[PDB]
């Protein structure tokens, strides 16, 4: 019961599958070709990892997992990498011509030739399931696949699964590590036409990944191997309540409730702490007082933004490892007296908490310390809609002077979409102001 | 009370079918949409190739003209 | 793969497709007898996208030979790499062109253009998934000029939905005496502004100036300038041939390069550049975005960049290359258009060209490429004006409305390029 399956689309979705799938492995000693010494429930069971690992006869535990992409060779390299024992062949789809970076291509000229395979895998994972609880869907906003054929399969999905619940966990583009110009108008083509049919997405910011690795690894030019193991793990602290079972373990779907006011408004901002190498942690023992004060530090959030200049509708506190509610407490009565934390005036304001005893791990040969415990913030802050603002600002300076348009028109779309698209973006960035000014 | 909660749950229902329904026939629309957009594109694209092939011609016929 | 169909017409295209294959069969580890003896898996990995594997594990060239005389042909198949290309690519008339874009585009090249369609679908039908076709010709001339934008109409009518890159080599009166060379370059702009996706300019009037100013070569020959050419396609396409992020295809690279339809046309540079009678990584950066180093001959201080890709070989700082790469265009934000942000794209590939240890690539689509094709219609206009050499033309059966179309049609094509200079954001 309560499985959850996972679509990684495109480049940045699948590679980051690929990060997230090996840690979760480690997280429950699951070897390379499957097997899970530990499990002795052979062919099935209801454990908490159940929810994203089904099992096979012969104890081969197989993610609930669809990879595809709209060209073959970031796919072949999962295909013939360390955990291709992992996958079953069918779980694993490729085409030949990728979408050249536009969202038309990926929505309609390419994606529209695969779409149905698609849906057929992501049905034959879905009758396996016992409790189905809802899809978690890792793509970039900027690539062509990531972008275009992800607003398809989710809008595909929501006429096949109505309103099972559908989570995004979204690569928002960065200009060290960016490959299109186009990149601002993909992203806003996907956030609106997405928007109706994602019921929680987590943004990860390329840039506020690229800074931390730099800034607490020490990484000089952090590639996207580092970028990915780092998000794995705040992915993994957001999962881990699904994979994991305790006493004190809280269900995202728990927090989920706290953190969606109105259907738009579902983008939490992520914080996690500690990121800290090897050499710095063989000193420090890090406490909950501290890991929880670094929550609060602008420079450890996945998204580039100003908290302090917006409200709070939310916040949660996720910790792994070595916490006990004692420790808790005393680190958050202590940050509500020396931080910056309004929240707006129609919701309450105390932090909801959650932990997991299982403590994090690490893969080896990594850049990341291991600790013995960590935590993941979300909250919902209206300051979130500053990389709305951004991205919306790059779109209206293209799309002013009609700059690459014509690539999309030739693949069949109206300038009418792009209007359409902007339009319900500024809606989008109106509803944050809104939310946020005090009652009447 | 006992039909204010089938009232509910019926409503429930409809609202579900309606979205499901609704977001069926957008997409069916959009695709639609597409494909005839790009076929008039390409439509458009050929019909100048073929104007450049039948003055190639007239080209061809206009020196034979001349001889 | 994603494969690319080749295709060389005329002595230019002929001549500068030869060195291109040369260069990048080195790069590749491919002997003139088409074997593997290279010592990478790097050099195999995307080898499908300009070579097909044929039995006895040999590499052949998806190259298509086009001339209407025998001569460049017959020197290609008896140079250094002619044993590597496939016999039955190679499609020659007797006639020839006698530098006539009408005889080319009109007369004998539209004789023998069915058989050179015919050699391109055999390719084009052993392809997993062709991506499109790139072309090597001169404007100048009257094969590659006149039949070379025919071969264009006539594939694009075939292909539409395919990408069609072109190498065009403009006209200069430093390198060649032929006096009807502005006409025949002006009509085939004409077809390559409707008809290509992308098109580096190789400017004759820059390589030229770089032999001699740059390279002190008081005598550049057509080897000396092809050797130019040679080093600058080999950089222009090495991200098509090695594994990599930027621009690894033909289409993601034209969605970069390309904001408007018309406004194709690039201007290619390559550092470093000195004589052979005589380096950091700040130093390849300023070498590559200065004039001197362009191969087309325009300052692009004289105008603004729409987009620019930046492509750097060898074993290098990637950190020193962010920071150089951020360092030039802050200093120098007059010279890109602040309405396409994040406009310049910058890739490196660990393995250097032969000779050097780093090197560097340009492509840039700047509006000061409007000099390029000012210099050709005013050269175009001098002549038209008196309507001279126009019954080699007319005597083939075209009518002077046709170059009247074509001055107006590059004539916009300038008026176009300083609209969006002019633009700005605020
Ligand atoms: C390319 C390059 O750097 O050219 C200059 C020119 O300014 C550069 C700077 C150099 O340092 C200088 C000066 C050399 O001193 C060097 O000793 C040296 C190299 C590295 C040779 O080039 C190589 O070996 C490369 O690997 C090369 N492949 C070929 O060129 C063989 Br087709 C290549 C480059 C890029 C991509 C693929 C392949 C060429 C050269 O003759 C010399 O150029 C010329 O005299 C020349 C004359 C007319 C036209 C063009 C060049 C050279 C020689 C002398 C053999
Ligand atoms: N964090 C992270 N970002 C990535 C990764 N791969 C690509 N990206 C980002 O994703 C964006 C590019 O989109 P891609 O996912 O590579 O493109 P795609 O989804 O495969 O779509 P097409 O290739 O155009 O068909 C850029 O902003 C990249 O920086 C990755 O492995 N990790
Ligand atoms: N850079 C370069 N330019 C060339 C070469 N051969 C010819 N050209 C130029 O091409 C123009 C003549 O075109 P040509 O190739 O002879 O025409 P065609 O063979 O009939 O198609 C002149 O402007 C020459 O300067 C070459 O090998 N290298
Ligand atoms: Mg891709
Ligand atoms: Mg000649």
């Amino acid at each position: 019961m309560r499985e959850c399956i996972s679509i990684h689309v495109g480049q940045a979705g699948v590679q980051i599958g690929n990060a997230c799938w090996e840690l979760y492995c480690l997280e429950h000693g699951i070897q390379p070709d499957g097997q899970m010494p530990s499990d002795k429930t052979i062919g099935g069971g209801d454990d908490s990892f159940n929810t994203f690992f089904s099992e096979t006869g012969a104890g081969k535990h197989v993610p609930r997992a669809v990879f595809v992409d709209l060209e073959p060779t970031v796919i072949d390299e999962v295909r013939t990498g360390t955990y291709r024992q992992l996958f079953h062949p069918e779980q694993l789809i490729t085409g030949k011509e990728d979408a050249a970076n536009n969202y038309a291509r990926g929505h309609y000229t390419i994606g529209k030739e695969i779409i149905d395979l698609v849906l057929d895998r992501i049905r034959k994972l879905a009758d396996q399931c016992t409790g189905l609880q809802g899809f978690l869907v890792f793509h970039s906003f900027g690539g062509g696949t990531g972008s275009g054929f992800t607003s398809l399969l989710m809008e595909r999905l929501s006429v096949d699964y109505g309103k099972k619940s559908k989570l995004e966990f979204s690569i928002y583009p960065a200009p060290q590590v960016s490959t299109a110009v186009v990149e601002p108008y993909n992203s806003i083509l996907t956030t609106h036409t997405t928007l109706e049919h994602s019921d929680c997405a987590f943004m990860v910011d390329n840039e506020a990944i690229y800074d931390i690795c730099r800034r607490n690894l020490d990484i000089e030019r952090p590639t996207y191997t580092n970028l990915n193991r780092l998000i794995s793990q705040i992915v993994s602290s957001i999962t881990a309540s699904l994979r994991f079972d305790g006493a004190l373990n809280v269900d995202l779907t728990e927090f989920q409730t706290n953190l969606v006011p109105y259907p738009r408004i579902h983008f939490p901002l992520a914080t996690y702490a500690p990121v800290i190498s090897a050499e710095k942690a063989y000193h420090e023992q890090l406490s909950v007082a501290e890991i929880t004060n670094a929550c609060f530090e602008p420079a450890n959030q996945m998204v580039k933004c100003d908290p302090r200049h917006g409200k709070y509708m939310a916040c949660c506190l996720l910790y792994r490892g070595d916490v006990v509610p004692k420790d808790v407490n005393a680190a958050i009565a202590t940050i509500k007296t020396k931080r910056s934390i309004q929240f707006v005036d129609w919701c309450p304001t105390g932090f909801k908490v959650g932990i997991n005893y299982q403590p994090p791990t690490v893969v080896p040969g990594g850049d990341l310390a291991k600790v013995q415990r960590a935590v993941c913030m979300l909250s919902n802050t209206t300051a979130i809609a500053e990389a709305w603002a951004r991205l919306d600002h790059k779109f209206d300076l293209m799309y002013a002077k009609r700059a690459f348009v014509h690539w999309y028109v030739g693949e069949g779309m109206e300038e009418g979409e792009f209007s359409e698209a902007r339009e319900d973006m500024a809606a989008l960035e109106k509803d944050y102001e809104e939310v946020g000014v005090d009652s009447v | 009370k006992r039909e204010h909660e089938r009232e509910v749950i019926q409503k429930a229902i409809e609202e579900n079918n309606n979205f499901i329904k609704m977001a069926k026939e957008k997409l069916a629309q959009k695709m639609e949409s597409n494909k005839e957009n790009r076929e008039a594109h390409l439509a458009a694209m050929l019909e100048r190739l073929q104007e450049k092939d039948k003055h190639a011609e007239e080209v061809r016929k206009n020196k034979e003209l001349k001889e | 793969m994603r494969e690319i169909v080749h295709i060389q017409a005329g002595q230019c295209g002929n001549q500068i497709g030869a060195k291109f294959w040369e260069v990048i069969s080195d790069e590749h580890g491919i002997d003139p007898t088409g074997s593997y003896h290279g010592d990478s898996d790097l050099q195999l990995e995307r080898i499908n996208v300009y070579y097909n594997e044929a039995t006895g594990n040999k590499y052949v060239p998806r190259a298509i030979l086009v001339d209407l005389e025998p001569g460049t042909m017959d020197s290609v198949r008896s140079g250094p790499f002619g044993q590597i290309f496939r016999p039955d690519n190679f499609v020659f008339g007797q006639s020839g062109a006698g530098n006539n874009w009408a005889k080319g585009h009109y007369t004998e090249g539209a004789e023998l253009v069915d058989s050179v369609l015919d050699v391109v679908r055999k390719e084009s039908e052993s392809c997993d998934c062709l991506q499109g076709f790139q072309l090597t010709h001169s404007l100048g001339g009257g094969t590659g000029s006149g039949m070379g934008t025919l071969l264009i109409s006539k594939i694009r009518e075939e292909y539409p939905d395919r990408i069609m890159n072109t190498f065009s080599v403009m006209p200069s009166p430093k390198v060649s005496d032929t006096v009807v060379e502005p006409y025949n370059a002006t009509l085939s702009v004409h077809q390559l502004v409707e008809n290509t996706d992308e098109t580096y300019c190789i400017d004759n009037e820059a390589l030229y100036d770089i032999c001699f100013r740059t390279l002190k070569l008081t005598t550049p020959t057509y080897g000396d300038l092809n050797h130019l050419v040679s080093a600058t396609m080999s950089g222009v396409t090495t991200c098509l041939r090695f594994p990599g992020q930027l621009n690894a295809d033909l289409r993601k690279l034209a969605v970069n390069m390309v904001p408007f339809p018309r406004l194709h046309f690039f201007m290619p540079g390559f550092a470093p550049l000195t004589s052979r009678g005589s380096l950091t990584v700040p130093e390849l950066t300023q070498q590559m975005f200065d004039s001197k180093n362009m191969m087309a001959a325009c300052d692009p201080r004289h105008g603004r960049y729409l987009t620019v890709a930046a492509i750097f070989r060898g074993r290098m700082s990637m950190k020193e290359v962010d920071e150089q790469m951020l360092n030039v265009q802050n200093k120098n934000s007059s010279y890109f258009v602040e309405w396409i942000p994040n406009n310049v794209k910058t890739a490196v590939c660990d393995i250097p060209p032969r000779g050097l240890k780093m090197s560097a690539t340009f492509i840039g689509n700047s509006t000061a490429i409007q000099e390029l094709f000012k210099r050709i219609s005013e050269q175009f206009t001098a002549m038209f004006r008196r309507k001279a050499f126009l019954h080699w033309y007319t005597g083939e059966g075209m009518d002077e409305m046709e170059f009247t179309e074509a001055e107006s049609n590059m004539n916009d094509l300038v008026s176009e390029y300083q609209q969006y200079q002019d633009a700005t954001a605020d």
